[PDB]
């Protein structure tokens, strides 16, 4: 699994690939690892489908209760959400889970939350088994307040690579834009962004 | 895999004199090869005229002691400010200790005082709560290397009167508080030199009618 | 404990178990009898795992005289039997079994007919015209099929029995010092002092 | 029983003639992975404490819950929150070691080694080590991990005993300070440049610096280091 | 144990502690870690001692053989070489751990050498339990162009951050200097900071004291004449 | 399990003012069953006393290749061997077996013809040499010896007064081991006699 | 650990070791491995010191217990059984005992019961329990009569620890004897064995093997 | 196999050696002689693994004949007791050592003594006045040491054998079928047929 | 440990770290990975030291023995020297090694030999536990035929990301460079690196 999320000036973008493995078959080649817990508050899955699926459905029912009692929730607060069910059943699951979201006061926020079910705010984060391979990448060509096309740009270069050099990662780039302006997906396909 | 006992190190000695008694041990403290600190406690005054030590995994050691500190305060609040004696006490120890049977404190308990015809009283526990009343003892790591010293230089084992040839044994006479202080002395000296645990400083309290004194005595350092 | 031998005869049952007691490399007893009157004309022998073996057979006997008090009646041994049975079933798939293999020999005082039942610690019961547990049938049971008729007396089956325990006595490796037999008739339950 | 995962290293600290001294760098590693770069270990409590947390970082974001917990509880129906009654570092200690014990003994440990470092109401210096197992234990130098094995050697050679605290100013105990954290760089693979320290004085208070970085660093001998033994060029 | 070596002006020094021990019980106080490959040629050694003892012994001899062979003074290269050879053959199972330094015709060289037979090049260098604490030492202290004098304080202090702070160290520490074009000077027991004090009491016992069975003087003579 | 603590027993040495003693338990026993309170521990090759501790039939095995390779020594040089020299003909022989060792801790004691200069060692099963001025102990109650050796020893001590000392830490460490004791013996060795104690102890 | 205990004309008689140890290691040699639960009923400890200690001193507070609300001492049986069912109740747990629950009663006379920690209870006239029973067995089965005298029956208990302190390791320091009657039990000493030892050898002739 | 004893008394050695033959839950045989003459004056007993023994002993037998031959000469049972030792001291490093224990217990001519020597499979060698291997030694010793005198006769030698043995048959699990006793002495090696 | 080699337009380069560890000690911070087995044929060493060294020593020997008979080898014939101790003693062996020559028949080559003793010709070549995290980077940024000057600053930016990455490497940069005019060694500081 490569997923990633990445702040920029209008807000922030997810992406991932769409590669589900059980060993080295393929369970799933079109996989939708970005996921919605709220209207602009979306997560990148990485680690047990299974696990992550269960987590985020339960924030999703945790966000759906806040907004019906106190309004819409901060991202901060979706990564809280996560961040509890993670670190109090750390024991028994095995989820990598990057939280990203869109307010108007605060702007494009990513929460990185690993194995142990610590919370790490930063401007971006990367994830999931083929991360380790972009690292150096990612560090060397990532920029605070890039435009929307510089960051579609730096998440589909980055994703390609680790899709390259991980067996775990691949099939199509998925990505999801978070503004003010509101909710886009996008899709990149192999012969697209093999070539790069 | 988890594993919720350590080793702490360090060593203890408790001495049985005629109308007083001694609790001693050093006060260093360790995990594996390394110094925690040169100087941290391990012999405590407990009330009512009683010394405590609780000696080998000293999260359990301090976790005891407190418990026992804590028995003499409830023992006064229901029975009208009465005197924990040392033979209650160690009863008391004994089921602190054996209540934790299947999940022990790891430690070798020894506590001293007077009983109550004012004579000297060393009693010693082991781990789960089995207790012996004794007129002297050693605990913990260096145990090996000082009890049998004690047991030549205290209870004059294996000494006989010269002249005789091994027909009349050397007569126990009584040991002064003097006479006690350079035995624990070179107990911890001899078991400093041989025992990598044991060093940096040795700590005695004295306990008497009069109440509770404290000695300090430097250690090898190495 | 080792050795414990059931004949079920024209009229009546007999029961043979062996009297030591071993724990480690010592006989501990040469006089224990490994068995439980659960009624007037019922008998338990018992074998198994130390302290399980004596508290499961006083157990099923204070609810068997618990029965007899209430009902003033005795059960028969059938279902006493399935009584039992019940229990170590129930046992089986507890937290700690009772690790305990019995033998119940009764006289029907309704049927007029003498009765063996055998059952394992799980749970096993067969009526029998003759059994044992653990390695006592390996030896006993050739000798059973051999000489054993089902018209016999009482003299003819402590016999037999002796000769039960003779080839015991020579082919076993432990020193079982011996049995304490007793003999479940219309009259009751009676020990056999000279055997 | 867990395994940790996102961990943290040495804490080192020293006692002084006015306070304690305590530090930790930045870094938050993922087994031999130099993950997470911006990590801060040095968590102040009120204006005389502050602990030093190493091991796993999601138990030690719980433990900084929980002090951020303590801090509000305490305020509640007390006057004197901000004086008499404030919270002391002895306090937060005896606390956290409480937590500490009784969660190894549910064989669910906080897997943490801490140190916390504080001046009391009195003006006394408090320095006190705190772990997984509960064990606890004072000295006038306190490290945990590599620390202990690389940081204490050097800080002890400063303050050797109880007696040297009152010899030894806050520049002097800085510094060495901050060389044991350059050793400690030089010498621990899971270690990192950048750094933060803190400085409880009894006279001038709470002194928290960040973004310290190790400097003066001694790498030019390496160019004449040449092969393993026989190799010339 | 700690073993050190550092580099000077004009030649090489080598020290180390004298504690070894079997678990937590100290075996020998006064313990000599220092060993004589050859007159210019020494090697401290940590890990199991008979190991250390035989493995430069062994080196030690063939290494005076191959002088009188060839004609020359042994150099270190040709003791790292044959020590590494001979450990990493051994694949681990010989425990020694050794710092080679010495002085021969190419000049003075300083190495360490592991277990499994893999060697390291530097100007200063530590092993042993308490490796680390001397590490310390030797990374704040450590300069180049040490002098003699310098060079010996810095390895007896960095030794002493072994015998205080390592439980797996300790009693005195023992040095070797191995200058160029001098002989090498061992200095056995040049720091003891770890005298035992004076008992309090006097454990002589009175003669006959002791209870006895059977008296007999043993033979220790040949067969005797006449 | 344990090849060093199967049948037990114990070795001690000291040195005193132009003498040396080595002292040993008489037991032999399998485990918690004591089997022989006769097996001596100690040996002399010419004026040279060897003492070992361990498995018994290394124990034995041991002594046999010692008077084989002494006798030899002996034919060969045309004088009896020296402490000194023997010290590291025992470890040489012990590191032959470095990865099948002889299960034993020996003690060598005696004192020099030529020099007249007292001299003790220990090794362990493989064969590092511990050449100690004051004392040298070996066996399951090693630790136990170690307290008593540390405690009780004193410099210099004349014959008569050594043989106290060495006897009481022998015995005292003995009854602390409840594999070692069932009777001692103890040799006081000078440059040109040498006496042989069995002590009165518990048998138990 | 060697104790026994058996039945004869003049009531019990019991006999006990003195010595504890873990390991190799000799950790007391003054151990009280008799337990006087009350003036007529004793209490034998072999296995784990605290085990024994800890439930045959609780078994004096239940018998004490029994007493009060009965106003009749509690017999041999009854006390045996109540110990024997409360370490059955910790079966599997890992509990180490092996008990002799001795004493005299009007309706019993002198009984004996064995209890130990796997649940089993036994009534018997001798005993032998511990590390060193075997010991013991050898010397008690071929000298044992019924009609033994009170001293003659004292010594041969004696006489049957030493023989096990002797060639058990993990028997020794020292005999305690009790001697329990109709009247209730009355103590008869310690007995160093360092000291008994050299007596018996040579009073009895005994122990020819060993020199002296 | 099981329990071999042996006793030097005043002019002779007795060993003792059950006759039992166990595998698994069978006695295959109850006459079986636990057993080897090496010499006219030299008699070994065994005990241990299956097969290890008898092959271990008729191995020894055949090399104490062999140098009886050539030599013309019986070595001393000292001799010979240091020959066994050494074949199993070096048997415990094989590949796989013999699992065997013996007693040797033989008559010096030379010296006029009656000698006995315990041997483990280690190679642990100890002369004594009386010996047991395995189990035996845990009843048997207690009563050797206090009823052994040092110049007992053969006679009172065989009833404090007796009184061994019964212990034995009293209190060890295992029927072991008796033992077969042989004495040796000055005019060598003989059978008690009755015991 | 993170090594590389590199082929340019006049030879090539070899490229490595400075730390050895013990766990997480460092046992030496100022290592030399880049082994010389000939004149103008180098080695970068990965895996164990022991290994590494000792085949590194045979090899040497080796080709100074091919040298006294048959005149200087090839870079392929010091690779398959290599390949032959790498493969055959497989089960025993921990070592991972890029070997690197200039012939000037050949010009610059390198040979990568991992763990199972395979062997792979390559137009550059990266190894060690900090290679993982500059696959994306190396790929990304490598070309055929570059100068010297931007093979250094290729070696030398990739090599300091996976230092920062890696807790296994660390140190100085040492660099070995191949080609006609002869053997120069470059060596790059922490102070230097770190701030790219
Ligand atoms: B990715 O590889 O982490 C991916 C993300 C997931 C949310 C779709 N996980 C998986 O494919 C996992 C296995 C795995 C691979 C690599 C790292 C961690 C975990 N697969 C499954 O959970 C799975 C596979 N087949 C059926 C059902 N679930
Ligand atoms: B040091 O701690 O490395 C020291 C140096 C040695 C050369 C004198 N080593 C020891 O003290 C070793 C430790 C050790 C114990 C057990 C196995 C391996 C290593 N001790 C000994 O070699 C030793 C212990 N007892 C007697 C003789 N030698
Ligand atoms: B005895 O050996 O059974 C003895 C009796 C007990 C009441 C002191 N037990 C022990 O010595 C046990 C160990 C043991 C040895 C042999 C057989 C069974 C058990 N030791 C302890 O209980 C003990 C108590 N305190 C300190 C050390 N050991
Ligand atoms: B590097 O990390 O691979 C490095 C290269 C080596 C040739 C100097 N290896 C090591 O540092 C190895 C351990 C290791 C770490 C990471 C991956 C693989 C192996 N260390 C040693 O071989 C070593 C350490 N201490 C002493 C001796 N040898
Ligand atoms: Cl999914
Ligand atoms: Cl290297
Ligand atoms: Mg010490
Ligand atoms: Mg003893
Ligand atoms: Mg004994
Ligand atoms: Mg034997
Ligand atoms: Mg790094």
């Amino acid at each position: 699994t490569s997923i990633m999320a990445v702040t920029f000036k209008d807000g922030v973008i997810l992406g991932a690939d769409s590669r589900t493995t059980t060993g080295a078959y393929i369970a799933n080649r079109v996989t939708d690892k970005l996921t919605r817990v709220h209207d602009k508050i979306w997560c990148c899955r990485s680690g047990s489908a299974a696990d992550t699926q269960a987590i985020a459905d339960i924030v999703q029912y945790h966000l759906e209760l806040y907004t019906s009692q106190y309004g819409t929730p901060s991202t901060e607060t979706a990564a809280s959400v996560f961040k509890e069910l993670c670190y109090e059943n750390k024991d028994n699951l095995t989820a990598g889970i990057i939280v990203a979201g869109y307010d108007d006061k605060n702007k494009g926020e990513v929460y990185t939350i690993p194995l142990g079910g610590s919370v790490h705010k930063l401007p971006y984060a990367i994830a999931g088994s083929g991360s380790t391979f972009i690292y150096g990448y990612c560090d060397k060509n990532f920029r605070e307040n890039m435009s929307k096309e510089e960051t579609v740009d730096f998440i589909k270069h980055s994703l390609s690579q680790a899709i390259k050099w991980d067996g775990s990662s691949g099939g199509v780039i998925r990505m999801v834009v978070l503004t003010a302006a509101g909710v886009e997906r996008l899709i990149f396909y192999p012969d697209e962004y093999e070539q790069l | 895999q988890f594993n919720p006992y350590g080793d702490n190190g360090g060593t203890i000695l408790g001495i049985a004199g005629e109308d007083f008694a001694v609790l001693a041990g050093d006060t260093r403290n360790i995990t594996d090869y390394s110094i925690n600190s040169r100087y941290e406690p391990k012999v405590f005054d407990c009330g009512d005229n009683i010394v405590m030590s609780a000696n080998g995994f000293a999260a359990d050691g301090d976790a005891l002691v407190k418990r026992f500190k804590n028995s003499v305060k409830w023992y006064h609040f229901d029975h009208n400010d009465k005197k924990l004696s040392i033979n209650s006490a160690a009863r008391n120890i004994q089921h602190l200790l054996y209540g934790k049977r299947f999940f022990p404190y790891y430690v070798h308990t020894i506590i001293a005082g007077l009983d109550e015809d004012g004579k000297g009283a060393v009693y010693s526990f082991d781990p789960v709560g089995s207790y012996e009343r004794e007129q002297c003892r050693a605990g913990g790591a260096a145990a090996s290397l000082i009890m049998p010293f004690l047991d030549n230089q205290v209870n004059f084992k294996n000494q006989y009167e010269p002249g005789t040839n091994g027909k009349v044994k050397k007569p126990l006479k009584y040991l002064s508080v003097e006479e006690v202080i350079k035995l624990v002395r070179d107990s911890f000296t001899s078991a400093t030199e041989r025992h990598i645990q044991v060093g940096d400083g040795l700590e005695i309290l004295i306990v008497t009618k009069d109440g509770v004194r404290k000695e300090f005595y430097e250690l090898k350092r190495d | 404990m080792d050795i414990i031998l059931g004949i079920r005869v024209q009229d009546s049952v007999i029961l043979a178990s062996s009297k030591a007691v071993t724990r480690g490399i010592s006989v501990l007893k040469d006089s224990d009898d490994k068995t439980r009157q659960l009624s007037p004309h019922t008998l338990m022998s018992f074998a198994g795992e130390a302290g399980d073996t004596v508290q499961f057979a006083e157990y099923i006997q204070a609810n068997i005289q618990l029965y007899s008090i209430r009902e003033d009646y005795e059960l028969s041994p059938q279902a006493v039997s399935s009584f039992v049975r019940q229990e170590l079933a129930k046992s089986i798939r507890s937290r700690r079994p009772y690790q305990v293999n019995v033998l119940i020999g009764g006289y029907d005082k309704k049927k007029n007919k003498p009765e063996l039942y055998q059952i394992d610690y799980l749970g096993t019961k067969v009526e029998l015209p003759y059994g044992a547990h653990g390695y006592s049938g390996f030896y006993t049971f050739s000798l059973l099929d051999h000489h054993y008729r089902p018209d016999m007396t009482t003299e003819e089956g402590l016999d037999l029995l002796k000769l039960c325990v003779q080839e015991l006595e020579k082919r076993m490796p432990m020193d079982f010092k011996g049995v304490i037999v007793k003999i479940v008739d219309k009259d009751g339950i009676r020990q056999v002092d000279d055997f | 029983t867990q395994q940790p995962i996102v961990t943290g290293t040495s804490v080192i600290s020293m006692k002084y003639d006015n306070g304690v001294i305590i530090a930790a760098d930045n870094l938050g590693s993922y087994g031999s992975l130099l993950r997470f770069n911006g990590v801060e270990r040095l968590i102040p409590v009120g204006d005389n404490t502050v602990v030093g947390i190493s091991g796993d970082i999601s138990d030690m974001q719980h433990i900084e819950r929980l002090l951020k917990d303590l801090v509000t509880e305490n305020a509640y129906d007390n006057p004197l929150a901000d004086a008499e009654e404030a919270l002391e570092p002895s306090y937060i200690f005896e606390y956290l070691a409480t937590v500490m014990y009784q969660r190894r003994s549910k064989m669910n440990p906080l897997w943490n080694a801490i140190i916390v470092a504080g001046v009391q109401s009195n003006g006394d210096q408090f320095l006190r080590y705190v772990n997984l197992l509960g064990v606890t234990y004072s000295s006038p130098t306190l490290a945990t991990g590599f620390g202990a094995h690389m940081a204490n050697p050097l800080l002890r050679k400063v303050v050797d005993r109880e007696s040297d605290i009152p010899k030894t100013t806050v520049q002097v105990a800085e510094e060495a300070i901050v060389n044991a954290m350059r050793v400690l760089y030089y010498r621990d693979a899971r270690s990192s440049r950048n750094f933060s320290l803190a400085i409880i004085d009894k006279n001038t208070g709470l002194t928290f610096k960040k973004n310290l970085q190790v400097e003066n660093m001694k790498w030019d001998f390496a160019k004449d280091i040449k092969g393993y033994g026989t190799q010339k060029i | 144990t700690t073993i050190v070596g550092v580099k000077f002006n004009n030649g090489v020094v080598i020290a180390a502690d004298t504690r070894s021990t079997q678990g937590p019980i100290v075996a020998d106080k006064n313990c000599a870690k220092l060993h004589r490959i050859s007159p210019k040629i020494w090697c401290a050694g940590a890990g199991t001692a008979a190991d250390t003892e035989a493995v430069t012994q062994l080196i030690g001899s063939n290494i005076e053989l191959h002088s009188l062979y060839t004609s020359r003074e042994p150099r270190v290269v040709s003791a790292l070489q044959m020590l590494k050879q001979h450990l990493f053959k051994y694949q681990g199972h010989i425990g020694a751990y050794l710092i080679v330094a010495g002085v021969d015709p190419t000049g003075s060289h300083l190495f360490s050498i592991h277990a499994h037979g893999s060697t390291d090049v530097g100007y200063y260098l530590s092993l042993g339990s308490g490796s680390l604490a001397a590490m310390a030492v030797l990374e704040s202290h450590w300069k180049q162009d040490l002098t003699k004098e310098e060079a010996i304080k810095l390895a007896s202090d960095a030794i002493q951050a072994g015998i205080w702070n390592d439980l797996g160290s300790g009693s005195n520490v023992d040095v070797c200097v191995m200058e160029i074009g001098k002989d090498a000077e061992y200095l056995r027991n040049y720091l003891t900071p770890n005298v035992r004090e004076e008992k309090q009491k006097s454990y002589k016992f009175p003669r006959g004291t002791t209870a006895v069975l059977k008296e007999s003087i043993v033979n220790i003579c040949d067969i005797q004449e006449e | 399990s344990d090849p060093s603590s199967i049948n037990g027993g114990i070795v001690v040495a000291m040195t005193g003012k132009d003498c040396v003693a080595i002292a040993c338990d008489l037991r032999l026993g399998s485990q918690s069953l004591g089997v022989s309170n006769k097996f001596e521990k100690i040996f002399h090759y010419g004026h040279v006393f060897l003492g070992i501790t361990g498995l018994a039939t290394d124990v034995t095995t041991l002594n046999e290749m010692f008077r084989y390779k002494t006798n030899l020594y002996k034919l060969k040089e045309e004088r009896a061997i020296e402490p000194e020299t023997f010290t590291q003909l025992v470890s040489s022989s012990l590191y032959e077996r470095r990865f099948g060792p002889y299960f034993v801790g020996p003690v060598v004691a005696g004192i020099n013809s030529k020099s007249g200069k007292p001299f003790i060692a220990g090794f362990d099963l493989i064969g590092c040499i511990d050449e100690a001025k004051d004392f040298i102990v070996s066996g399951t109650a090693s630790d136990q010896l170690f307290g008593m050796c540390e405690s009780l020893y004193e410099p210099n001590l004349e014959p008569e007064d050594l043989f106290e000392t060495i006897s009481q830490a022998l015995l005292n460490a003995a009854d602390r081991d409840a594999l070692s004791g069932w009777g001692a013996v103890v040799y006081i060795i000078k440059k040109d006699e040498v006496v042989k104690r069995y002590l009165k102890m518990r048998q138990d | 650990t060697t104790t026994l205990a058996f039945r004869f004309q003049g009531g019990i008689i019991v006999a006990v070791d003195s010595r504890a140890t873990a390991g190799n290691w000799v950790a007391s040699q003054t151990v009280k491995k008799v337990i006087e639960i009350n003036p007529f009923l004793l209490g034998t400890t072999a296995g784990g010191a605290a085990d024994c200690q800890f439930w045959e001193t609780w078994l004096g507070s239940q018998c004490r217990l029994h007493e009060l609300r009965e106003k009749e001492r509690i017999s041999v049986a009854a006390a045996s059984k109540i110990l024997s069912n409360l370490v059955y109740q910790y079966k599997g747990a890992g509990l180490s005992m092996g008990t002799m629950i001795c004493g005299y009663t009007r309706k019993e006379g002198p009984t004996i019961y064995y209890v130990d920690s796997d649940g089993t209870r036994l009534k018997g006239d001798i005993f032998c329990v511990g590390s060193g029973q075997t010991f013991a067995y050898g010397v008690l089965d071929s000298n044992y009569k019924w009609d033994l005298s009170v001293e003659d029956a004292l010594y041969l208990g004696k006489r049957s620890i030493l023989a096990a302190a002797h060639r058990d390791a993990y028997s020794g320091g020292s005999v305690n004897l009790y001697h329990v009657t109709e009247d209730g039990w009355i103590y008869h000493g310690n007995h160093d064995v360092g000291e008994l030892f050299w007596k018996v050898k040579e009073e009895e002739g005994s122990f020819n093997n060993v020199i002296g």
